[PDB]
Order: structure tokens, then C-alpha cells, then sequence
């Protein structure tokens, strides 16, 4: 179903209260962010990126990656499908997707559909 | 000019009970496919796309062109979920459109559905959370029919973006 | 650290308000010093940005830059770190940038700075 | 949805030059009244206005309906100028519009036009360098012409928002 | 024939090259703004009104009167069709017309009037 | 006296950028003081200003007002002059007055505030 486009900050934010999340009044099921990679690590069950928007502090993706090993060089912009993932206190998303933008006005276009996604919904 | 819609809108405003149909356009991203149905054997007359029959003697009939033919032609008609901010919705796309959002021609893309099943998932794994502009057609029996997928355009839904959160401004 | 800490988006004439803030200033490679250790970058209503380096550029700057730093006492901003946009592919369209920019500091509330 | 356009629109674009007319929506001031041509002498006949010929014979010909009758008929045709902060506009009025932007009706226009030549140049005087939106039909004519279809009082809190978006608009180029 | 809407510290600025007027590049003849009245003088000849816009000093607005006299008070906003007129350098508004003001939302769109009309005016 | 020099519209979210400037201030009364010396006005986008008088006042203000002064240190007006908006016609529509006031910011090349 619904993705809704956030920013870090707006995540690191959201309450998780009655089994859900909600950032704003808004719950967030899966969601997208652009945001620069600042750091990789290849690990054996799935890579995890830090992955900047300038909003907060990096938070923390993590896409599964398979074994039976190209990561995303630091320093490029990444859009990101995927969803909250809080534990223990510590949000974290994981990753459906990870694209690296081709044409940066998509970039910009994330922030203005933040912006423009969240003013809707909350009412 | 363009109609753009966001998808609870396509929604709310009803749009497909009135008697003729209705076109929007959005930009959506696929959330999910169903490969299901996908593909199905049609009258390989050039421009008839039936459902031939096989006749399980290696002849396929078309009850459109009346015939019995030996040979044959896939087509798709794949159903996609696509979804926005806010909602979502099943359209379901033809020939030229899945095409576009799977990347292979059913033709070709139809063979390797048995030869590699994990193959095929391929595809519709990659083409998973893309986003597109839509054009769509809506009646009722709603039914979302894609009648055009582009590439979206950044910088020019960019600036519809800026416009929409000023306007919404203006109260 | 800089870059453990929300970053505000802003233009040229936002800088006064920022004194000393740390922000994330894009815009585009006009002058670039011969001391290579400070240049100016203009943002996407023309207006000029100072940006200056702890170590002069290590190398050639071009297109539009992404600088983070904080906003020093002499309204310029001290660098912390760049990145310059990918555009080979797509033009980057720094008015709609922008227009994005005044519209992040029109609605705090829907696109917050920090926790 | 609405038309809406400028001045210097309407004739830059050339809406009216080709077959059909164009319909147009602005806001403007009147910015002249022609205080001759104004009014004209109308069949008395219902729902018919055709000009009245003046039989000097205390009777007045209908050429439309081939008739003659005593009784007369005043019926408005207020040429105006319309301008806005770009340009301006010869419109022509029937008696509907001009009634609008005058305030009285072609009965007590007209008759006032002998009694005083001036407390009726006051109407004029009055109405002149005065806004309203206009809906104005636009085609071309032979020897462009301008019609205006509707006349309302300008609403400001809407004109003022229109006015917004349009700067908006205008930035993002 | 075209009327312009403006502000007072504009027409202080405006220009009498070859005997005419302009703001920049664009040429002034009408015009027409919105204040508030904050002097008015009967004078014996026409109305003498200090008009102000708050975007520079109160401008002078007189209009013709006759004697052979009804002034609009003071605190009282009013918007005024006219012409510009430079006179021993100092500039004053001759008053086409003075209409106070019934909606006050008609002095907001002024505002927003002389913003579009400098704006499409420049090229 | 500031009656003579230009006086630049504003809302609550400006008063920081305008200490010491003559400015005007729009907004609706929402509280005014006990010793009727400082009442507070909630500009077009609610943001509050903080109006105070150099003087008690006569009567009764209430509804839209307009105030003319000078920011202070501390983010507030001292009010030289005040009217209050007419509405017995129509209610003034302060959140679009507030668009107009960042349109005139955000464009004083069309909208001259200086000298
Ligand atoms: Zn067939
Ligand atoms: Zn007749």
C-alpha cells in the first residue's frame, strides 16, 4: 500500500505508541527519503549504510544482500524505499529498495513532497 | 490542461461512476505486481489479440478471426498496485504500458516465465517500488485501466509541488 | 560534530539569521580564491555565499556545490565538508532548489530540524 | 477554469483574429465613456431593438419588423475604455453591461440626455475610473471587436489571491 | 490610456527624462495607489490631502474642488486614480479620483497589484 | 519622528530581522494589558507581537489593528500611531494581508522600502 515520503528527522521523532507509528499524527507504514551516504559496510547477511538528509544525524539502513557484493560508493545521493523499524528505542529502516539518483532535481523534489505529503495528511 | 490527480482524489471525487469514462494522470509508484496472469496466448494475426484456444492438438483457435492456427503470440495485461503519499490503486496494464514498467517485451520476456521461474521473478523484483507518470481511464461494472506510462519528470513535478503547497496556503 | 548535528538548508540572505548555525548552503561555483582556501558559491536567487576551507581544495571545483559548515561572525561559512552535484545525466535546476529552501523555512512544522 | 487574461494578452496572443470569437476574463478600470453614440433610438416592440427610423412624420419605422409606430424605445450602446497596468481596451457595452457600470437604466439615461447636458454628464463623470471584472467576447471586424458579455463588481480577497499564485507562478519562470 | 498601480517611494523615484516619467524602464502617466489620509486642506482652489503608504513620507494629493466641500477625513484609507506631476523637482499627485476605501482587503491587493504590474512591466 | 521615513510591513516572524527599524505591524488584538499599555497582536500566520505604548490608552481596541513604531532590543514595538481596520463591510482577510507581506519581502525590487 501508501508510501510516504519522510526526512530523518521526522523519523527519529515518530512515537511508536499503540503498536504503529506516528510521526505528527501521521502513521507511517513504508516511506522514502533521499539523503547522501556517508558510510557502507558490506557485512555478510546485509549492507548497512549511514545515510544523511541533513534534517538529524545519519540514521542507519539496512538492505538485505544476498550470498550463495556492489555497494553504493559514499558520497552519492540514494533515494530509499522502506520502512520504520524501531528497536529498543533506536528507529532504524530497512530497505525494499535503494536507487542512486541519476538527476538530482529529484532530490529536490523529495523535500518539496515531504513537505507537501505531510501538510495533507495531518489534515 | 492535464487533469493530475492524487490518487485519494481519483477516489473521493468519484471519478468512474458517471457514464463515460474519466482520464487523470499521477505519479505513482508500483508498490506490488501480481504476476499471476501476466501473459496469455493471442491470435497471431497481426492487430486481433485474443485469448486463442488450444485446441491441445497443437492448433490454437481464435474465436474473433474464426480460425485455427498452429503458432503463437504472448501478450500481456499485467495487474499493477500503485500507491502515493496518501493512497493507493489497482490499474491494470496492457501490452505497451507493462512493457514499459517491466523493461522486456512480453514476447521475448513470456518464454523465460517457464524456462527460469526464479528468472522471471527477476523482473518483477526490479521493476518493484519505480515510479512513473500515469495516465488512466476509469468506468465501473471502478475499473483503472493504464492508458500511458512516462518516466517522471523531476524538475516539472518540482514545480507543480511548489504551486499545490502555496495554493494550499491561500486557504 | 558538524555532521552529527541537523544541518539548516539556506540561502545567501539567509546567512545573517544563521549566525553561527551550522547549515548546509548549495549554489553555484563562481570565484574560487587563488589561495584555493576560500570561494564563493551563488545561491539559486543569485545572491553570493563565502565559503571558506580549513585546508585548501585539494582539487578542481565546478557546477554546483554543496557546502556544510558553520555560519562564522563575519556572516561566511567555514566548511566542514562539499559535494558537487551529479549533473552529466539532468541539469540541475538550483531556482527550484530554491523555492524549495524558502518553502522548508516557510513550514518548519512539515519538514522539522532536528529531533 | 475561468479565462482570465490581460490586456496585452488578449491582443499578443490574437484572440478573436480566426474563425470563431474568443472569450476572455479580466479585471480593469474604465478609463473613458464616449458620451455621444451612447444611445440610440430602439423599436418599441417587444424583445425587438433594431434601429428606429425617424419618419418626421411623428412616427418611427422598424425596418426588422416593417412596422410604424408613435411610441418610442431607448436602448444603451456604451462604446468604453478599459485599461489595465499594462493596457487598455475600446470595449462596446449593450444595455446590460453599461447599465452596470453607469447605475441607471436606458429610460432614465436617455431622457436626462435633453433636460440637463450636465447632471447627465455627472453619470459619466461618476462612473469613469472605475473597476470591475469584465467577461468580454473578441472577434475580428471588416469596413477586432470587443463585447462585453458581463459586468460584476471586482471582488477583492479573490482577485488578491489570483494575484498571488500568478507572482508564484511568475518566480518559478 | 494604461493606468499603474504603485507605491509612493516609486513615484518619488520615477524619473522626468524628455518630459516623462519612469520607474526603471517603464514609462508612468496614471497611476494609482492606496493610503491612508493623513492631512487633508481645504485650500480654496482643490483638496490638498497628505496621503501616506507607509513605503516613504505622505505624498501631497490634490484634487480640483469647486466653490460657487466634502473632504474625506483623516485615518481614513483610501485608494486615488491620478497622475504623477514633478514640479520644482518635488513630486505631488494630481487626483483623477479619490475613493476611500469600503473593503480593506482592496488596500492588501494593492500591494499585491503593484508587485504584479512591476513584475510583468520590467519584461 | 518616524511618521516621515519609510515604515516596512512585517509579521511577528520579521520583528527579530528589525530591531531598531520604524516598521508597521498588522495583526488582531488579542490581549491588551491591565494598565492598557501593552497589548499584543497575533500577526496573519498567529506568530504574536508585542505592542507597547509610551501611553494608557483612550479606548477600546479590538479586532484587525495597524501599528506604526520602532522594533526594540527585546523583539518588541513601541507604537508611535495605531488605527483599527474598518470591517462593518467585510471581514479583512489577514492571512492573505500575511501573503502579501512576504511577497513585499520577498520582492522589494517591486516594492521599495529604503532611503
Ligand atoms: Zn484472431
Ligand atoms: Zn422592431
Amino acid at each position: 500500500q501508501h508510501i510516504v515520503p519522510c526526512t530523518i528527522s521526522q523519523l527519529l521523532s515518530a512515537t511508536l505508541v499503540d503498536e504503529v507509528f506516528r510521526i505528527g499524527n501521521v502513521e507511517i507504514s513504508q516511506v522514502t527519503i533521499v539523503g547522501i551516504i556517508r558510510h557502507a559496510e558490506k557485512a555478510p547477511t546485509n549492507i548497512v549504510y549511514k545515510i544523511d538528509d541533513m534534517t538529524a544525524a545519519p540514521m542507519d539502513v539496512r538492505q538485505w544482500v544476498d550470498t550463495d557484493n556492489t555497494v553504493v560508493p559514499p558520497e552519492t545521493y540514494v533515494k530509499v524505499a522502506g520502512h520504520l523499524r524501531s528497536f529498543q528505542n533506536k528507529k532504524s529502516l530497512v530497505a525494499f529498495k535503494i536507487m542512486p539518483l541519476e538527476d538530482m532535481n529529484e532530490f529536490t523534489t523529495h523535500i518539496l513532497e515531504v513537505i507537501n505529503a505531510h501538510m495533507v495528511l495531518s489534515k | 490542461n492535464t487533469n493530475w490527480k492524487t490518487l485519494y482524489e481519483v477516489k473521493s471525487e468519484n471519478l468512474g461512476q458517471g457514464d463515460k469514462p474519466d482520464y487523470f494522470s499521477s505519479v505513482a509508484t508500483v508498490v506490488y505486481l501480481r504476476k499471476e496472469n501476466c501473459m496469455y496466448q493471442a491470435c497471431p494475426t497481426q492487430d486481433c489479440n485474443k485469448k486463442v484456444i488450444d485446441q491441445q492438438n497443437g492448433l490454437y483457435r481464435c474465436e474473433k478471426c474464426d480460425t485455427e492456427f498452429p503458432n503463437f503470440k504472448y501478450r500481456m495485461i499485467l495487474s499493477v498496485n500503485i500507491a502515493d503519499f496518501q493512497e493507493n490503486q489497482w490499474v491494470t496494464c496492457f501490452q505497451e504500458s507493462a512493457e514499459a514498467i517491466l523493461g522486456q517485451n512480453a514476447a521475448y520476456l513470456g518464454e523465460l516465465k517457464d524456462k527460469n521461474e526464479q528468472a522471471f521473478e527477476e523482473v518483477f523484483q526490479n521493476a518493484n517500488f519505480r515510479s512513473f507518470i500515469f495516465r488512466v481511464r476509469v468506468k465501473v461494472e471502478i475499473k483503472a485501466t493504464v492508458m500511458d506510462v512516462k518516466p517522471v519528470d523531476y524538475r516539472e513535478y518540482g514545480r507543480r509541488l511548489v504551486m499545490s503547497i502555496r495554493r494550499s496556503a491561500l486557504m | 560534530d558538524m555532521m552529527d548535528l541537523p544541518r539548516s538548508r539556506i540561502n545567501a540572505g539567509m546567512l545573517a539569521q544563521f549566525i553561527d548555525k551550522p547549515v548546509c548552503f548549495v549554489g553555484r561555483l563562481e570565484k574560487i580564491h587563488p589561495t584555493g582556501k576560500m570561494f564563493i558559491l551563488s545561491d539559486g536567487e543569485g545572491k553570493n555565499g563565502t565559503i571558506e576551507l580549513m585546508e585548501p581544495l585539494d582539487e578542481e571545483i565546478s557546477g554546483i556545490v554543496e557546502v556544510v559548515g558553520r555560519v562564522t561572525a563575519k556572516a561566511t561559512i567555514l566548511c566542514t565538508s562539499y559535494v558537487q552535484f551529479k549533473e552529466d545525466s539532468h541539469p540541475f535546476d538550483l531556482g527550484l532548489y530554491n523555492e524549495a529552501v524558502k518553502i522548508i523555512h516557510d513550514f518548519p512544522q512539515f519538514y522539522p530540524l532536528g529531533i
